[PDB]
RNA sequence: UCCCCCGUGCCCAUAGCGGCGUGGAACCACCCGUUCCCAUUCCGAACACGGAAGUGAAACGCGCCAGCGCCGAUGGUACUGGGCGGGCGACCGCCUGGGAGAGUAGGUCGGUGCGGGGG
RNA sequence: AGAGCGCAAGGGUAGAAGGGGGCCUGACUGCGAGGCCUGCAAGCCGAGCAGGGGCGAAAGCCGGGCCUAGUGAACCGGUGGU
């Protein structure tokens, strides 16, 4: 045939979940464009990773209309 | 037509069926509850009644209650009726789908050719009162080429159609036969 | 026709959506077994209805096969089949009403009807309308 | 500027535009 | 196209790429060397 | 220069005949025009940018505004265009140089048209506006005849606060405008 | 349009929301993520003249007296709707001022 | 406290689309004008400044209808963690805990913050 | 929002990542908390510190391009430098 060929796994997804302490840089998240989105003390780089801004916990807020975003909400 | 309901609690749906009691739920907009007519018995109503002559049915409360079957889920694998919707009746107009006699032979039938009957029914807004057991179609003066539309309804007095107005009702389509058996054949 | 190519087996579930009830003419003939039923099928039976009652009413088929059927050709295992000799068939579960009637006596359809499920595969039982639908 | 169109039939419209010598003729007056 | 920019009046490359034939002869872009800071580069 | 016949017929004479016409009850519910768009369909063009500038220049003098162009967006392969390039003339007109545009069209460029006969009263857009086709622009008053090197066509635009085609075909007969009946 | 709200909002604290009327000029300093203002300093619709550009200017001393008593620092600007250039320019050009 | 307006966030179409109505004292819009600041691949359409008078027509604000849209049970089923049964097989069935989609009943012309002007 | 987003497909997207403008070269140097991913080697994201800059009134944004391909350990050797 002319087929069996694919690129390989790109193990991507929500690395943090609602409700986990995590540090600052912690990549929150891998995607494939804004299926979520940044927020709270929460950046995104070139490949819309997102990431702790400040250690904290996790939680995700639906948004509708908005769309869904991600936060860290700091304490210590 | 009158069919005798009963009341429904715990019971499991399922093992209720076994009996032969077909369950089922009347509700309306002040109503909602549990019951389960009898299925042998349910037929013979229903095979009659359907969902254009109304239905009071009776609980051991004595009340007859004013009500036509919404929506039946028929189970598939081998039809039989699963459970039934029971719409109550109050008096405010209500919508339904009222049947349709199609009366006399048009011009298609007779030179060879098919009666096409899109709805064997209609729906119309109307009140408990006007149980129009039917309505009348002037089916005659249709063609084989021809089709009657919605537009074109022997509407009864006070009664007013649900359905879009340009709907089609039936249509006259030519017969089937073997000058599509050698031409269907080769040519494709 | 369209899409692409060729395509999966699947399995044949429950019976499921795979059924329902008469939706044209009068009379109507429905699968009990699950099955690939094939073009060459569909319309062997589809004929063998006229072909019975000629100039007649109007036979409805309802089911359509989209699912094109692969086949290797007497040689061993490199890729997938070149498929497409049956060319294609509908998946039909058990309840699925395949072809009905209309404009026809009762022992036309009774026959006509009759005939059509020996041309067909499966195990069928024939249908009326008794009532069964959705209103009010 | 002030456009004067000494149209040819018999007429001097003083419109505005470029040009007060604006020769014209058969216009609305004939 | 392997490009290497240079500093006037010195010695320090950077990493680029020209393109071919496409309208491209000359390169005059800023950037920023390590001894002092900022000088216009020149191809070469 | 805000004054002009135009200016004032709108106003002492239209105004009113409107009111009495249709029977408003606000001041600004009486249809205006406000915009004249002028068009140019110079897919011809293409190639000489210099005939460009022409069509550009002798616009500014009949327009009395500076001109504007606008290259296609997906355009025809097959009539020698493809993407962001080509060439189309446009230029909207507002306030009052739209009337002193307005006075030449009714006053001098239709009356010497080459056998004009009125207005096709079919070109109302269902709606308030109007659109309408011309060959030869040299029917304009400054256009002198050696000078144009070719018969450059174009199609103007009116739009106007009018709500339906007869409360436009009443506005434009108003104003001044040879309908063909 | 207000994609510039966005942007500024990103930055963390203190919005000062410049509204303007045609012949008004208010003006909130917004402390958003409770959604609360905190100073309101408007002008037209509240004591001031009839000059606009050294209205705004006055209303942006309005903000400014108004808002060091209480503790706000942070110029964050809603350039709003408006471009910065000219009535919303002073505004925020007074309450530099001072 | 209450009522209307203005700026602005929160809920995310039960806010919306479309239709009738209404408010100009205030507030806002449209509005007068293009000298100044400032502006258009052309235009004071838009941005901008200075501002009589006029207007609520457009816009927007508030209401009122359910044609579209949107929301949408209950009952039942499909499916199905776990546990099983029949038959020779594609498959079919029960026990147990979970349970839709679609469809009916139905709802819906919003809910609510903080601040500001006005009786 | 079915367009567009250089190119496949996809996920994303006008409350722009899309079209047009004005100024510009951060297609920076020195680094790098902390993670994704993972046998290894590699690949990926990245706040922030310093230096000196760019656009912006400013909050701020810039360590190339909506993203995910556009590639090759180590040896040996070429050129330029401290
Ligand atoms: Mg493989
Ligand atoms: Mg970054
Ligand atoms: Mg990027
Ligand atoms: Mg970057
Ligand atoms: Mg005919
Ligand atoms: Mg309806
Ligand atoms: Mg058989
Ligand atoms: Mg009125
Ligand atoms: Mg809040
Ligand atoms: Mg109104
Ligand atoms: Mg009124
Ligand atoms: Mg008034
Ligand atoms: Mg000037
Ligand atoms: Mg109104
Ligand atoms: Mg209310
Ligand atoms: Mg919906
Ligand atoms: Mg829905
Ligand atoms: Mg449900
Ligand atoms: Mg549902
Ligand atoms: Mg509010
Ligand atoms: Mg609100
Ligand atoms: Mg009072
Ligand atoms: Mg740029
Ligand atoms: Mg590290
Ligand atoms: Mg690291
Ligand atoms: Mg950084
Ligand atoms: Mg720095
Ligand atoms: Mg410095
Ligand atoms: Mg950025
Ligand atoms: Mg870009
Ligand atoms: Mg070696
Ligand atoms: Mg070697
Ligand atoms: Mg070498």
């Amino acid at each position: 045939t002319k087929n069996g060929r694919d690129s390989q796994a790109k193990r991507l997804g929500v690395k943090r979940y609602e409700g986990q302490v995590v540090r600052a840089g912690n990549i929150l998240v891998r995607q494939r464009g804004t299926r979520f989105k940044p927020g709270k003390n929460v950046g995104m780089g070139r490949d819309f990773t997102l990431f702790a801004l400040v250690d904290g916990v996790v939680e995700f807020q639906d948004r509708g209309r908005l769309g869904r975003y991600v936060h860290v909400r700091p304490l210590a | 037509y009158r069919l005798k309901a009963y009341y429904r609690e715990g019971e499991k749906p399922s093992a209720l069926r076994r009996a032969g009691k077909l369950p089922g739920v009347m509700y309306n907009r002040h109503l909602n509850r549990k019951v389960y007519v009898d299925l042998v018995e349910f037929d013979k109503v229903f095979r009659q009644a359907s969902i254009h002559h109304v239905i009071v049915l009776e609980l051991p409360d004595g009340q007859s209650l004013p009500t036509l079957v919404r929506q039946v889920n028929l189970d598939k694998r081998r039809r039989r009726p699963e459970h039934v919707d029971f719409f109550v009746l109050s008096d405010e107009p209500v919508e339904m789908y009222v049947p349709l006699r199609f009366v006399g032979t048009p011009a298609g039938v007779r030179a060879g050719g098919v009666l096409q009957e899109i709805h064997r029914d209609i729906l119309v807004k109307v009140s408990p009162r006007n149980i129009p057991e039917f309505i009348e179609v002037d089916v005659s003066g249709l063609e084989i080429g021809d089709s009657l539309h919605a537009s074109d309804l022997k509407l009864p007095p006070g009664v007013e159609l649900a359905v879009s107005p340009e709907e089609t009702i039936a249509a006259v389509v030519p017969p089937e036969d073997v000058e599509k058996l050698a031409e269907e054949a080769a040519a494709e | 026709r369209m899409k692409y190519r060729k395509q999966q087996r699947g399995r044949l579930k429950g019976a499921t959506k795979g059924g329902d009830y008469v939706a044209f003419g009068d009379f109507g003939l429905v699968a009990l077994e699950p099955a690939w039923i094939t073009a060459q099928q569909i319309e062997a039976a589809r004929v063998a209805m006229v072909r019975h009652f000629r100039r007649g009413g109007k036979i409805f088929i309802r089911i359509f096969p989209d699912k094109p059927y692969t086949k290797k050709p007497l040689e061993v295992r490199m890729g997938k089949g070149k498929g497409n000799v049956e060319g294609y068939v509908a998946v039909v579960k058990p309840g699925r009403v395949m072809f009905e009637v209309a404009g026809v006596t009762e022992e036309q359809a009774m026959e006509a009807l009759r005939i059509a499920g020996h041309k067909l595969p499966i195990k069928t039982k024939i249908v009326r309308r008794d009532a069964y639908d959705e209103a009010q | 500027v002030p456009a004067r169109i000494i149209c040819g039939c018999g007429n001097v419209i003083e419109t505005y535009s470029t040009k007060p010598e604006i020769y014209v003729e058969v216009c609305s007056k004939c | 196209l392997l490009l290497e920019c240079t500093e006037c009046k010195r010695r320090n490359y950077a990493t680029e790429k020209n393109k071919r034939n496409t309208p491209n002869k000359l390169e005059l872009r800023k950037y920023c060397p390590w001894c002092r800071k900022h000088t216009v580069h020149r191809e070469v | 220069p805000l004054d002009l016949a135009l200016k004032r017929k709108y106003y002492e004479e239209v105004r009113p005949e409107l009111i009495r016409r249709f029977g408003y009850q606000n001041v600004w519910e009486v249809p205006r025009l406000e915009k004249v768009v002028i068009n140019q369909g110079l897919g011809e063009a293409k190639e000489d940018a210099r005939i460009l500038e022409k069509a550009a220049q002798e616009l500014a003098l009949i327009t009395g505004q500076k001109p504007a162009v606008t290259r296609a967006k997906k355009s025809i392969s097959n009539f020698k265009l493809r993407k962001g390039m080509p060439i189309g003339l446009r230029v909207t007109l507002r306030r009052d140089r739209m009337w002193i545009f307005l006075e030449k069209l009714l006053n001098v460029a239709l009356p010497r048209i080459r056998d004009f006969r009125g207005l096709n009263p079919n070109s109302f857009d269902g709606r308030g506006n109007y659109n309408l086709g011309l060959r030869e622009q040299l029917i304009f008053p400054e256009i002198t005849y050696d000078m144009v090197d070719a018969l450059r066509g174009m199609d103007i635009a009116v739009v106007t606060t009018a709500e339906t085609d007869e409360e436009a075909r009443a506005l434009l007969e108003l104003l001044g405008f040879p309908f063909r009946k | 349009k207000f994609r510039v709200r966005n942007r500024i909002k990103r930055t963390g604290r203190l919005r000062l929301s410049v509204f303007r009327s045609l012949k008004h000029i208010y003006a909130q300093i917004i402390d958003d993520e409770k959604g609360v203002t905190l100073v309101s300093a408007s002008s037209l619709a509240l004591k001031l003249k009839g000059n606009k550009t050294e209205v705004a200017r006055q209303v942006g001393r309005a903000l400014a007296e108004k808002a060091l008593a209480l503790g706000i620092k942070q110029v964050a600007f809603d350039r709003g709707p408006y471009k910065y250039h000219g009535r919303v320019k002073a505004l925020a050009e007074g309450a530099r001022e001072g």
